């Protein structure tokens, strides 16, 4: 497939990485009874670890000659790997940043601003917190309006 | 007239000052203009002397501060017990010590951390502890978890009581200066009540709880089946049966027929062969004697009756020709300066914690201690460290006294004066002796490396070729094993097997055996002695010239903590006493690091291992004597070879140690950025970044400032130590556990 | 007004320290301090040590002028006294230094014309291409 | 063994010996 | 020795004279400033270059400057 | 308690009452949605 | 009575006269040594010092050397004759720099009267010492291997 | 000079408050060169909130 690398749903090495990890935990689980506490953990981990492999095979990631899932970072077979998450960040980071902007400016005009950086006006911040939900629509409109730059 | 003096309600107890950071200084109370404010308020948080000039207020602060500390420590002790009760293998561990690994931490199942819960035995999955609690518990006679729970709840109450105590003795009933100055009374009560009655009542626990329960366990009887420790008290029939002299009660005590108590109060020495720990009977008699000694000692000093010595009298008496007026004036100093006392106390505590490490190294006092190599390496390294730090601290505060408290006009002292008048000779001689030592220790290793590289093994410093035998040490070892025969007749075996013979082993592992001393040991000890002398050079130079030198005569006015006095006089970087403590920390780290490496290699090569057909296979096969004579030998036979288990710890229970291995290198290296650089660069960097902020109207009111030069140094040394120490920490533990 | 005469007067009580004089005092310029202490009270030796002052005229011996002006500022601030002090050369000559014009340098005294006084803002200095091809620096223009 | 018996100890000692000697006198004088 | 200069932005608050450890600076009358006085450096052969003077100056930018120059026995803080 | 709340609204306290929140949130989401390399 | 006192009366000189430094003895032994003598010409001092080190250097290079396990004392012989000739370079080169015009010593005695200055420090001084260190050294080396060997 | 308490931009390039705002405290009516005494909210590196400036090194905006 892309860069000649196999899909994880098919690839042998990936499916032999399944086996090795599981068959590490089944060599442990022998040393305990089935009713016991740690046996429920070494079964639950296995169940989870065997579920995990299944859920990349269903996701359809590209696995190499290594047996490990590699990622795709440009265009549309593998959007969700990077292209979607990427926006996730720029949003929540932009959220944090713009809330922080609206806080510092909102304090600025109040005799001594430095006190509000330490004894933070919580009920100011928690109102700006929610306001900062719709930030790109404000951020754009502020770049337009021309209050964004000194 | 030593008496209870107190001020009533000196400080109101509302949150009016909580809500005002930096209340304690007039400077910081004004608020922050720059970010430097933030640092300063934490830097000087506990520096009470700069806050106020009143010795009363300082004195009230200091112990309430100590009640707070003790509260915290109780809460810490509470923690260990509870986990030992709730989240542990101890009962499983109280039934097959040899084949269960001590564990008292469980991880929650998320984020793959589950793998850290390793195969530790007794049907329990978890983190193997190396604190050595499990053996304490066996020594104390603890048999069931319930008991651990109850001890835990008690510690929590005690934490509450200490916290209460600390609020009380500041906010309701704060003692008067007079009070704190009752040194004779303080000394007497601490010697006789605290230590004396402490070890006495403990010895009570040992004779009534520890000794009996231990014998039954060492007998092999199931712990569940063992009688409860209160029934030992009310049924002495069980105690009579275990040791006969109980039949006669406390009669032999009063009648001076103490020889009848030879059942449980022994002087045998060596190890208990079934457990690899010192006899509890020896320990019980040890504490019994020690209690009496301390109790009588605590009745030396004069209080509210004529009888007793006065400190000032003994001090003023002790003078001679070379010193002039001698000890005169010292009492007054040591009753008015907390710093001086702190300086003394840190030196001797620190020294104590190191002797504790050794004496715990050589004479394992707990059951199945010796054979838990992880625990033994952990405890010795730990205690060797904290000692290290405390000793450097002693130097630090000594200097702080020297700058802030010394006043010859008001509080004269001549010993000090004479020391000051010839400091140049002291420091110059220390300098000399240190170069000496450095050459004749390191130089030996470089010489060995060169001869070894040039194909000349017959010319090396080694048992094979060159002999540098530790003749004295061997003499003292000689005298120690022959002592039970001649100079200590009533003593059955030796204090320790590392002097005597009789190799005692438990569960197929070596508990202890004679330690051979050769050329390699000659080497490392002299390296140590070099390192200690250098550290002393730095710190003593620091304290003696804290006030003035030829370069800066008025250093005293400039402070204890300060960077420099400019590029003048050719350049005056790191002139302050602080800077001496600074550099002292690095050499201390150096010294202590070779000690614990010495310890670990020594132990795995010449002592520890398995015991086969009438013979011994050591962990590293006695390579020490031949390999530790060259730098290359450490590089390869210790560092390279041993790091094996840490470097492949991935995919296991020990993987956290690999992570911490890398993380500690990271943080170590990270320190170098601070240590190698200066805030001039950083402040300009910050100018550009601040530009960027202002451009987008996101500049802070608290003006962003680079750390001070001093803070740069502090952050540097802190990250350097933490990185170094944490790396050695991940190393040993993964190594010795695997 | 006249600078101080340089007489023989007794130095204050001192058991002696290692911080004091060396080869520099013999073949270079050592320094001498003069003042009239009222009572006998103790002072910090700037080259290390405790030392008791005597009543009447007291003189000390130092090999650097910092060791004077550390002490003088310690004599002037603490005890509230007023010391004069001057140099020495190894052929027997003296250089009167402080106070040079009787008045101490912090409070103004007539007859002390200004030296190394640039009469512009520092940013009104020229760029150091305009001071190559010389032996000159960036401030003196 | 003919050449390197001469040129090694002269470059090892006799070059630095008179170099450290004649450069010392250049510094101090 | 080191070079020390005083610029015309001086207020004559006298902190730089009062701070010096080697008495290099002095106060002179002038006609420029509210305090009627200005700082001066007539004794720079005794100047060590420790930069207390600079640290003491309140003006923006500093109205004392110390340019570390050719170094002599006094400027190198020697007592030996 | 005007004073006690100002202290609770101090920088180091808010940071900690904020981080235990956004830590839990991320531990929590990693529980019910374990082991993500997509979404 | 104080054992330790100020230096020849003066308490403001960098030193402390201990019973180690100044005493009835020590002031008599150190003057008995070659170098400290004041009245003697500059030839005989250097020989008495130079010879001595030829025996302190002689013992060493015999028993610790590479040919210690064998030419062991022939080996140790001329090697003691060497640190002699280098000292002669060191002392001739030490002299080459220092003395350009006239001597420089504490002129007086403890009694305080202006005694004649020593030739220990002069243009024609260190030459005869540097010569004394050679003729003493080279000859003085020979007698640690005419007695231990021959 | 400027009126007392007026908001003024600094135009002396070597200042810590260059192109920044301050308030006039009092303009000395004499033959002094830097009469305009300005005080600012934010300190410089040297712990100073106030400085003196000439009439061509201020602009009321
Ligand atoms: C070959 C082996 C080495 C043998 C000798 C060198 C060892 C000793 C060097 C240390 C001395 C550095 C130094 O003197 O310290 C100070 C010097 C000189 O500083 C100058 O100091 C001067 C001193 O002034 C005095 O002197 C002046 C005239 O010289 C005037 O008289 C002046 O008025 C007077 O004040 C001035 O103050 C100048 O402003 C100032 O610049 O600093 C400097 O500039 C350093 C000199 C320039 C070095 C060039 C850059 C080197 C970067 C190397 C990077 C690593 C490369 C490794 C490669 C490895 C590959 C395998
Ligand atoms: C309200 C909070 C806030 C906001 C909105 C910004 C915004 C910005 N900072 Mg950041 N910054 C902040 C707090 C904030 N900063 C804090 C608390 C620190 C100290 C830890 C820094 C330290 C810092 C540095 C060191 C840099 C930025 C930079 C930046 C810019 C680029 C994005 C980046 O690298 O980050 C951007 C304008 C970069 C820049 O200027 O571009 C840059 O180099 N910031
Ligand atoms: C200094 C003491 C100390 C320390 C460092 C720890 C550390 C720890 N405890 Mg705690 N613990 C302590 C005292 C201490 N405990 C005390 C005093 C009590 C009450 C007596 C408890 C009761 C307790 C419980 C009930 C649990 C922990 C747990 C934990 C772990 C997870 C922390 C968490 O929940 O987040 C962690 C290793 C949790 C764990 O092990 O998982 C857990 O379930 N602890
Ligand atoms: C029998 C009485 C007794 C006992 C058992 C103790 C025990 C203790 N005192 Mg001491 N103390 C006593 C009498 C006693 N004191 C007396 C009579 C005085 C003098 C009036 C003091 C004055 C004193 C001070 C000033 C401090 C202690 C402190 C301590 C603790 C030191 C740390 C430790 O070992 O734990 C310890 C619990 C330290 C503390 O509270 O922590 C501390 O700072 N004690
Ligand atoms: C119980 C022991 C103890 C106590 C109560 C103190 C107390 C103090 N130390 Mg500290 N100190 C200690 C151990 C102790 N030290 C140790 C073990 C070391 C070695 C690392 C040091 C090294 C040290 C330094 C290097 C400095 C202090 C300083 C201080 C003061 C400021 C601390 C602060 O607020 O932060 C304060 C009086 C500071 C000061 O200026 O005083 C300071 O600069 N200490
Ligand atoms: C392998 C590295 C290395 C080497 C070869 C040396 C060598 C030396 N150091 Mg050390 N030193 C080192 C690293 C090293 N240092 C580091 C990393 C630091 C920074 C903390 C220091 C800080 C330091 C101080 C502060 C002192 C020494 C001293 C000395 C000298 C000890 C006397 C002697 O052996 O002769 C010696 C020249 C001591 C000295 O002057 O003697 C001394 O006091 N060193
Ligand atoms: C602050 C962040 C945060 C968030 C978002 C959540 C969210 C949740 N927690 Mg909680 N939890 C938190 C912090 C948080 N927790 C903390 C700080 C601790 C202890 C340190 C716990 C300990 C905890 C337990 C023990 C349980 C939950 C449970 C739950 C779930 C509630 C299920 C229910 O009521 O039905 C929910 C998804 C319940 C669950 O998962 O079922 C549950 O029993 N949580
Ligand atoms: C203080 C450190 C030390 C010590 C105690 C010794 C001791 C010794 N070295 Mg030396 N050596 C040292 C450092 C040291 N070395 C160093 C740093 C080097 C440079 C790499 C050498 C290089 C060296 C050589 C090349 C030889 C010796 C040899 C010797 C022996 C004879 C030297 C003699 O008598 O003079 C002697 C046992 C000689 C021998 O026979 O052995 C010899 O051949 N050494
Ligand atoms: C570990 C811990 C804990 C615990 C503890 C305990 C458990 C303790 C106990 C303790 C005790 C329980 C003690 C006791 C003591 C006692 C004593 C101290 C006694 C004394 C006595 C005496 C002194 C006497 C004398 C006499 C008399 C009176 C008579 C006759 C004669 C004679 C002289 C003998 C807690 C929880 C807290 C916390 C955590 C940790
Ligand atoms: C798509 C993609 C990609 C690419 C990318 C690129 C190529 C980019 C570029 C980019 C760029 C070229 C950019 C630029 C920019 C500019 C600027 C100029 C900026 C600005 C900014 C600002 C202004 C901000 C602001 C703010 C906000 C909004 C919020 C928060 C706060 C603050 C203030 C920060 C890759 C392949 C990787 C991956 C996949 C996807
Ligand atoms: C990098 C560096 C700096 C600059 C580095 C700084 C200022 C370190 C401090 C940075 C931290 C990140 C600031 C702390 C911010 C608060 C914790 C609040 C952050 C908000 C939330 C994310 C918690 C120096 O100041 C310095 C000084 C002297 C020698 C070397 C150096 C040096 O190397």
């Amino acid at each position: 497939d892309i860069a000649g690398l196999t899909p994880c749903s098919e690839s042998k090495a990936y499916a032999k990485l399944e086996k090795k990890e599981l068959k590490t935990l089944e060599k442990r689980l022998k040393q305990y009874e089935a009713d016991s506490a740690p046996a429920v953990a070494l079964k639950a981990t296995m169940e989870r670890t065997k579920a995990r492999f299944a859920n990349y095979a269903k996701a359809g990631l590209l696995c190499g000659n290594d047996g490990l899932p590699h990622l795709i970072a440009d265009p549309y077979g593998h959007a969700g790997e990077v292209f979607i998450p990427t926006f996730g960040f720029l949003y929540v980071a932009g959220y944090i940043g713009y809330v922080g902007r609206q806080y510092l400016i909102a304090v600025k005009g109040e005799a001594k601003p430095t006190d509000k950086e330490i004894i933070i006006d919580v009920p100011l911040a928690t109102k700006l917190a929610w306001q900062g939900a719709g930030w790109p629509l404000a951020a754009v409109q502020e770049l337009q309006r021309g209050t964004l730059l000194e | 007239k030593v008496k209870i003096a107190v001020d009533r309600n000196p400080v109101e107890t509302s949150f009016e000052k909580w809500a005002k950071p930096g209340h304690f200084s007039r400077t910081l109370s004004k608020g922050p203009n720059t970010t430097t404010w933030i640092w300063n308020l934490h830097a000087d948080a506990h520096d009470f002397d700069s806050h106020t000039s009143d010795l009363e207020e300082i004195s009230r602060k200091v112990f309430s501060a100590h009640f707070g500390q003790l509260g915290i420590i109780f809460i810490w002790l509470s923690g260990m017990y509870f986990h030992g009760a709730r989240f542990s293998n101890y009962e499983a561990w109280l039934s097959d010590p040899t084949h269960i690994k001590p564990s008292a931490q469980v991880v929650w199942p998320i984020v793959g951390q589950e793998i850290l819960n390793g195969d530790v035995g007794g049907g329990f999955q978890g983190i193997q502890i190396t604190s050595g609690f499990f053996q304490l518990w066996r020594a104390s006679g603890i048999t069931s978890e319930l008991q651990l729970y109850t001890t835990a709840i008690g510690g929590l109450v005690m934490a509450a009581a200490m916290f209460f105590a600390g609020w009380f003795h500041y906010h309701k009933a704060a003692p008067k200066l007079e009070w704190f100055q009752n040194v004779e009374s303080m000394l007497n009560h601490h010697l006789g009540g605290l230590l004396g009655l402490g070890s006495l009542a403990w010895a009570g626990h040992q004779i009534h709880v520890s000794l009996p329960v231990n014998k039954l366990l060492d007998a092999g009887v199931d712990p569940k089946e063992i009688p409860l420790p209160h029934d030992l008290l009310l049924n002495r029939a069980i105690m009579a049966d275990l040791y006969p002299s109980f039949a006669k009660g406390i009669a032999p005590f009063f009648t001076l027929n103490w020889s009848e108590y030879s059942d449980f109060l022994t002087f045998k020495g060596g190890l208990n062969p079934v457990t690899g720990g010192l006899w509890l009977s020896d320990t019980a008699h040890h504490h019994v004697a020690i209690a009496v000694l301390f109790l009588v000692a605590g009745h030396m000093y004069r209080t509210n009756w004529g009888i007793g010595h006065s400190m000032k009298e003994i001090l003023e008496a002790h003078r001679g020709p070379f010193t002039g007026e001698g000890h005169v004036g010292l009492y007054e100093i040591l009753t008015t300066s907390w710093h001086a006392q702190l300086a003394i106390n840190l030196a001797l505590f620190g020294s104590l914690s190191i002797i504790v490490a050794h004496h715990m190294y050589a004479m394992p006092p707990y059951p199945y201690l010796a054979t838990d190599y992880g625990t033994q390496l952990s405890l010795f390294t730990h205690h060797t460290w904290i000692g290290g730090f405390c000793i450097v601290g002693a130097g630090a505060h000594a200097a702080i006294f020297m700058v802030r408290d010394y006043d010859p006009t008001n509080n004269y002292n001549n010993l000090l004066d004479r020391v000051i008048r010839h400091r140049d000779a002291i420091i110059s001689h220390l300098n000399w002796v240190c170069i000496f030592l450095g050459f004749h220790s390191f130089g030996l290793y470089i010489h060995n490396d060169t001869m070894s590289a040039l194909g000349r093994p017959q010319d090396m410093f080694s048992d094979t070729a060159i002999q540098l035998q530790p003749v004295f040490a061997q003499w003292i070892q000689n005298t120690h094993f022959l002592a039970p025969q001649l100079t200590a007749p009533n003593a059955l075996a030796a204090t320790s097997l590392t002097w005597g013979g009789d190799l005692v082993a438990v569960g197929g592992k070596v508990a202890m055996m004679p330690i051979s001393l050769g050329t390699s040991d000659f080497m490392v000890h002299h390296i140590h002695a070099f390192t200690i002398h250098v550290t002393v050079l730095i710190l003593l130079k620091g304290v003696l010239f804290a006030r003035s030198s030829r370069l800066i005569p008025d250093k005293a006015n400039l402070g204890f903590r300060f960077p420099c006095d400019g590029p003048g006089r050719g350049g005056t970087c790191q002139v302050s006493a602080w800077d001496h403590v600074f550099l002292g920390l690095f050499w201390m780290y150096n010294s202590l690091s070779i000690v614990i490496f010495h310890f670990s290699w020594k132990m795995q090569s010449d002592v520890w291992g398995t015991v086969t057909a009438s013979g011994v296979s050591h962990i590293t096969g006695g390579n020490f004597a031949q390999s530790a004579n060259t730098i290359n030998g450490w590089l390869r036979d210790f560092l390279w070879a041993q790091s094996s288990q840490v470097i492949q710890s991935y995919g296991s229970a020990l993987s956290a140690y690999g992570l911490i291995f890398l993380g500690a290198h990271f943080v170590w290296a990270f320190s170098l950025m601070f240590l190698f650089s200066g805030r001039g660069y950083w402040q300009e960097l910050i100018e550009s970044i601040v530009w960027a902020h202002n451009k987008l109207k996101v500049a802070p009111a608290i003006q962003p400032r680079a750390l001070s030069i001093t803070q740069g140094r502090a952050v540097g040394v802190a990250h350097y130590l933490l990185g170094g120490i944490a790396t050695t920490w991940s190393f040993f533990l993964a190594r010795i556990i695997s | 007004t006249v600078p101080t005469l340089n007489p023989d007067t007794p130095s204050p009580i001192f058991g002696g320290s290692t911080g004091g004089l060396l080869r520099k005092a013999q073949t270079e310029e050592f320094y001498v301090i003069t003042w009239e202490a009222k009572k006998e009270q103790i002072f910090e030796m700037p080259t290390g040590g405790a030392a008791i002052m005597r009543q009447g005229p007291n003189l000390l011996k130092f090999g650097k002028k910092e060791q004077c002006l550390a002490l003088t500022t310690q004599l002037r601030n603490k005890f509230k006294l007023t010391p004069c002090f001057y140099r020495v050369f190894p052929d027997g000559k003296v250089q009167y230094l402080h106070p040079a014009d009787g008045v101490y340098p912090e409070k103004v005294n007539a007859g002390r014309v200004g030296a190394n006084q640039n009469m512009r803002r520092i940013g009104q200095n020229v760029n150091p291409i305009k001071v190559k091809f010389s032996g000159r620096m960036m401030s003196p223009a | 063994s003919w050449a390197p018996s001469v040129f090694v100890p002269l470059t090892g000692l006799v070059l630095p010996a008179i170099a450290m000697a004649t450069l010392f006198v250049y510094i101090e004088k | 020795a080191h070079i020390v200069k005083i610029y015309d932005t001086c207020i004559g608050c006298t902190q730089c004279v009062r701070a010096c450890p080697l008495d290099v600076l002095e106060m002179v009358p002038w006609d420029g400033c509210k305090a009627s006085q200005m700082a001066s450096a007539p004794r720079t052969e005794d100047c060590v270059g420790c930069k207390r003077c600079e640290t003491a100056c309140p003006t923006d930018f500093l109205s004392v400057r110390v340019y570390l120059g050719s170094e002599s026995t006094r400027s190198m803080g020697l007592s030996y | 308690m005007k004073d006690f709340t100002t202290y609770l609204s101090t920088a180091p306290v808010i940071a900690t009452i904020w981080f235990t929140f956004t830590a839990g949130l991320l531990i929590e989401i990693n529980r019910y949605f374990p082991d993500p390399l997509v979404f | 009575a104080q054992v330790i006192s100020p230096v020849n009366g003066d308490p403001f000189v960098g030193m402390l006269e201990t019973p180690v430094t100044s005493a009835p003895i020590v002031a008599t032994y150190l003057s008995n040594l070659p170098a400290y003598r004041t009245g003697v010409a500059p030839v005989l001092r250097g020989v008495e010092i130079g010879l001595a080190h030829g025996f302190l250097l002689a013992g060493p290079f015999i028993k610790l050397g590479p040919l210690r396990n064998v030419t062991a004392e022939i080996a140790g012989s001329l090697s003691a004759a060497g640190l002699v000739l280098i000292l002669a370079l060191c002392l001739s080169i030490y002299g080459s720099a220092q003395f350009q015009s006239t001597p420089s010593i504490g002129v007086k005695t403890l009694s305080g009267r202006s005694v004649a200055r020593d030739p220990l420090f002069s243009a024609d001084g260190w030459s005869e010492f540097a010569a004394g260190f050679l003729v003493g050294g080279e000859a003085g080396v020979a007698w640690a291997y005419v007695c231990t060997q021959i | 000079g400027p009126k007392r308490g007026s908001l003024v931009k600094i135009l002396r390039p070597e200042s810590y408050w260059f192109n920044q705002v301050g308030k006039v405290v009092s303009v000395d009516q004499s033959g002094v060169r830097y009469p305009v005494v300005v005080r600012f909210e934010n300190q410089n590196y040297a712990g100073v909130t106030t400085n003196n400036y000439a009439l061509d090194e201020v602009v009321a905006a």
